[PDB]
């Protein structure tokens, strides 16, 4: 809770720098905003214990680069099918086939 | 020419002077014939009507600048460095600045490489050290720009009020932008200025809402433009959730301007107010417009 | 409604989830003012990584339901989804002679 | 007619590698004749038709399976979809009034 | 440069190569993740 | 266009130097006897680390 | 010139030199400007990647030479004659062959009409006795042929085992043929040459398979070409039918060779076998490879 | 010119300086107007935004590189030598290098015949016995490579740890690889360097994956880039079975290094570990940047 | 002037600037006019 | 003369003169021919 | 070349097996009863590393 007046004070007086210090912040929000939104997918393959035994075990993961092409939907309250396209020299490919 | 000044600040902060005064010095110069430069592209919409079609609005496009440069140099190394300076002053991810200026002032535009850049002639350069670079750079915001007209309102009381004086000298709306500490409710003016986008421009004239009351080192800026959330607040927390769908609708048109009124309440220490007015253009230059 | 976020400040998931009521809003003439409230119902992700189209990831939103605006082979399964139950329910309620 | 002949005595080839050709297997029923697996034939020596001695025969017994459709850079063919999908349901139920 | 040519037909869109087959089997597959988990499995 | 020129709030700022390296390095500059005044001693006989 | 000729011989059986000593002794010559002439057209293949675009794979694709001959002679009558053997030397259902001459030997080309012949200039050809005929041929087989290399060994014993050298020295993988009698079982070798096509290139270095159990009367003939099926008796048996699946996988890789081993067993009478290595080239003279 | 040099490094190892000084010596020279053979091509995404069209990031695509040889001799019979090495200096499914040396520096690009060259005049190029050859090759690989530099970290204890020095000095990311040997647990970093690319720039800063044990005689390669599997065992284990939803995610960003720390614990026996890093760049030539 | 340019093209039909995305949905819709009334409320 | 004129429009494939409604139609009909026999006579 | 270079074929090769981890690996290929017909035993009655 950094006040006005202590912000003030920390900027020695100046309310432009002091509005400079309040915008920088602002802007470093809007920045872990857009970064937030602009991250890339991890999509990773699991698969069941060949033993037969309970818990997933990790596959592998496919890059978001490494992807063709993909499509996921939400839908409320039904089924959807999500669409993975990869090369067939992908190593998580080679394995699913 | 002496009435106009072309310059480049790449992405490393580098100078160059590419046309007017001082020219060349950093060996890089600029050959004519550069495209989409001076005006905003804009397509204008028509639906089917009666008489043909009806005009239906307007879209700016975003800027694709095609332009040559010339590096220069005695020596081959030299041209080689030069060539290498003027590679690194350009990016994909980050835009660098390209700036005008004429007896109007100067503006400034925000570029990046397209694609990539097209170099030197059909032979090796080091033959001519004299080579051409053809850029295609790109300009995602359109508008060429100035420094933005700042206030700064602080107070001392409980409950105070103000007038900002605000007006729009350039030719195409711009948005404003606040930055208001907390605590305290603050009243932010939202005129219409006149303008018929939601069929409300009398009705809106005297526009004002309300912020939500911010709590104790919730200060926030209030930014009225499309692409960027409105309001965000410096300690992270969601201003906007609070604000019951109401925003910011309105931008300062052309040509407009009036003393807009800022209220404080419900501020125990007594805050600050600052109002950022952007000063976008469409072209490099042009006289004043009232 | 349906929309398409290509960069707006919207982060599916974070800001808005499947169910939950938001506001939208269409620039055409008598109703710039009002705002349509629906459940958000649908949202996609889809990217395409190939050369020749070229689609970052981006969120396509559906807010509300409509079975009149829906597509005519949507409509049609999930007619057919309604009726192969129906005749599940009424087969098993038949009674032997 | 049968033509894939999975249900014989003898099996037929339900698999098999460009290297080493088919192999043959045989359905193996469990308990109550619901569930059927494939046993292979570990010592395959089934006997070449009396159709395969023939001249001019070119058909395809159900007893001996022959053709593999090759796909490789040099194929004569265009292949346009190997699809697998796994199993479902582990179970079923099959009822109403009894 | 390029504007006026095949710069330019790019923004014209799908007016030089471009098929038709392949834009058929995408909206098929588009088609196909819409209302395949729905349909039953009678 | 400026309302005012404010100098950057320039933040918090560390540094560190072990000496480890060869030679002394562009971080330090020599000053009163110029340039070259300065070295790497290795102090082996206590066996301890380099210092300038 | 002395250091390249080129021939014709038709579907019929006519010689026709193109170009080279003795050129146009029959009346037609060729002109300049023949395309897809020199090397195999190959497409490459790419597939969407991290980097761009990965490396998918090669196809070769059929040749479309385009050319142009010139039939000539001192009276129109004889001229006639000669543009009539130029026709007749062609056909769109049978292949001619086309002969490439030069100090790495002699190569040919089996090409077809691919569309009608574009004779003659706008007005008859009577007036000149000299014209142009523009055809545009096809080679379904892209590849330069010279005759193949063969061998044969006999034997009497009942269970026997040879060695044929064998080496690729052409630029493209060439897919052997074999032509075993009966009866017998033969064991033929389908060595991989470190071909990782299969993803077996070390696995299959040594591979041998054994052919089924040829019945009396039952000679083979077993190309690995994949234009063609694999096994084909002489009595017409269906020898692929009996042999379960099976089939030669790998070419002879260029600049590849060893002694492949040849194992006969079961042959009361003692059979033959004959090895018929193709030689392939993807341009018409090129020095040998190693 | 001495100022840059390009040589070319078959498929079959032969030696070709194309230009600068010694060019032409093995009969084939470079022809002017060479294309997108300098900078690597890029294409910039954009999508729809309010002024236009928002950056949205860029792909880096595979390199086209379209140029021309010329083979010459005094003699057609050498001519005709020297451009059958020049075409067996080259292959589809196999690369050849392409190197280039100047002040800054020799840069290779791996390149592979695209599709046929096309050779030769009109005429039979024995006539001239100097002919030229348009070569259309590609990278699949855009960047512009130097050797990569690789370091070495052997102990004997069964618990140490070590600073490895890295340092990416071209204008692109580069993806790290580490060969580990077994038993033993690796402790490997995957320091962020800043990149935001899953919006935890600062959360891994200092960010460091534990491989799994490693049982005898499974030593791993562990490769950071997407075109690689991250880890494989030499025996063919399933090492990364066993790994639990984890991954190296970061290339080292332009610029950046440090003493990357490396731990090892649980070696009855010690370990080594070995890191190479690439050297890419986007231009066959450049100053350093920093 | 007219024969032999854009303006043959035109009697063409749909050789030059054409999508595939607007024809679709106007065969869909097409489709839908057809079909929806006929489709049962359930 | 046929590389790199409409001897390899050809090979582009449906670029220049090509229209959509005959595709469409016979997309339709051979969707009409695998499941018009299935359709059930009620 | 050929004097440079070293071919794959003309390259002597050695091969090595433990079975310590108590898994066959892919380099032993069943042969006549195909996959599943070879195990490792740990024969830890006695004080004996895994066979095969």
């Amino acid at each position: 809770a950094n006040n006005w007046t202590d912000i003030l004070a920390a900027s020695d007086g100046d309310e432009w720098a002091a509005f400079k210090t309040i915008e920088a912040q602002a802007d470093e929000v809007r920045a872990g905003h857009q970064a937030l939104r602009r991250a890339k997918p991890l999509i990773r393959l699991w698969m069941n214990n060949p033993d037969g035994s309970e818990g997933l075990v990790y596959v592998g993961r496919v890059d978001y680069d490494d992807t063709i092409r993909g499509s996921f939907p939400f839908k409320n309250n039904t089924p959807s099918q999500g669409v993975l396209e990869l090369r067939d020299d992908n190593y998580l490919a080679v394995w699913l086939k | 020419t002496d009435f106009l000044k072309i310059e480049l600040i790449g992405r490393d902060g580098s100078h160059w002077v590419l046309s007017g005064p001082g020219m060349g010095q950093q060996g890089v110069t600029l050959n004519p014939n550069l495209q989409q430069f001076y005006d905003a592209p804009v397509k204008t919409l028509y639906v089917p009507g009666p008489f043909g079609e009806e005009y239906a609005g307007k879209r700016v496009q975003r800027r694709e600048i095609v332009f040559s440069v010339q590096a220069y140099d005695e020596d081959p190394d030299t041209w080689s460095t030069v060539d290498s300076l003027w590679r690194w002053a350009w990016d994909y991810d980050e835009e660098s600045e390209l700036r005008v200026s004429t007896s109007d002032g100067t503006r400034f535009l925000k570029v990046r490489l397209m694609e990539e850049p097209k170099p030197y002639y059909e032979k090796d350069p080091h033959i001519t050290a004299d080579n051409p670079i053809v850029m295609t750079v790109t300009a995602t915001f359109p508008y060429w720009q100035d420094e933005p007209e700042e206030l700064i309102w602080t107070t001392l009381s409980t409950e105070d009020m103000t007038r900002f004086p605000v007006r729009n000298d350039g030719d195409v709306p711009v948005w404003l932008k606040w930055t208001l500490t907390a605590p305290g409710l603050w009243i932010l003016p939202d005129f219409s200025w006149g303008n018929d986008m939601y069929s409300r421009g009398r009705e809106d004239l005297g526009r004002t809402v309300a912020m939500p009351e911010l709590v104790a080192g919730e200060h926030v800026s209030v930014d009225s433009d499309p692409r960027v959330q409105t309001l965000i607040a410096v300690n992270g927390m969601p201003t906007q959730n609070r604000w019951k769908g109401n925003d910011l609708l309105y931008p300062l048109m052309p040509g407009k301007g009036a003393e807009i009124p800022v209220q404080l309440k419900n501020a125990p220490e007594g805050g600050a107010c600052k109002l950022t007015r952007p000063r976008w253009y469409s072209r490099p230059w042009s006289r004043p417009g009232v | 409604h349906l929309m398409a976020l290509h960069d707006s400040w919207i982060i599916p998931g974070l800001h808005i989830d499947i169910g939950q009521r938001m506001g939208s809003t269409v620039n055409s003439k008598g109703v710039e003012n009002i705002v349509w409230v629906n459940q958000l119902e649908e949202m996609t992700a889809a990217w395409d990584n190939s050369a020749g189209q070229t689609m970052p990831l981006s969120w396509v939103l559906k807010a509300g339901k409509s079975d009149r605006a829906m597509s005519i082979g949507e409509r049609v399964a999930r007619l057919a989804k309604k009726m192969s139950e129906a005749l599940n329910n009424v087969g098993v309620h038949i009674v032997q002679s | 007619v049968d033509n894939s002949n999975a249900t014989a005595l003898e099996g037929t080839f339900f698999s098999g590698t460009i290297v080493d050709g088919f192999a043959r297997s045989v359905l193996l029923y469990g308990g109550g004749f619901v569930e059927d697996t494939l046993s292979v034939v570990s010592d395959d020596q089934t006997l070449q038709p009396d159709e395969y001695y023939q001249s001019g025969w070119l058909a395809t017994m159900a007893k001996m399976p022959w053709l593999v459709v090759r796909d490789n850079e040099w194929t004569p063919i265009e292949s346009s979809d190997l699809s697998w999908g796994p199993a479902k349901n582990v179970s079923v139920i099959v009822g109403g009034d009894n | 440069s390029s504007g006026g040519g095949p710069a330019v037909v790019n923004n014209y869109g799908d007016i030089h190569t471009a098929n038709y087959d392949e834009f058929y089997k995408g909206q098929q597959r588009r088609e196909a993740q819409q209302q395949a988990p729905i349909l039953p499995v009678r | 266009p400026l309302s005012t020129v404010v100098s950057p709030e320039d933040s918090a700022v560390q540094y560190k130097a072990n000496f480890v390296g060869q030679y002394i390095g562009p971080m330090w500059k020599p000053m009163g006897n110029g340039w070259g005044s300065l070295g790497i001693h290795t102090h082996a006989l206590i066996s301890e680390a380099p210092s300038m």
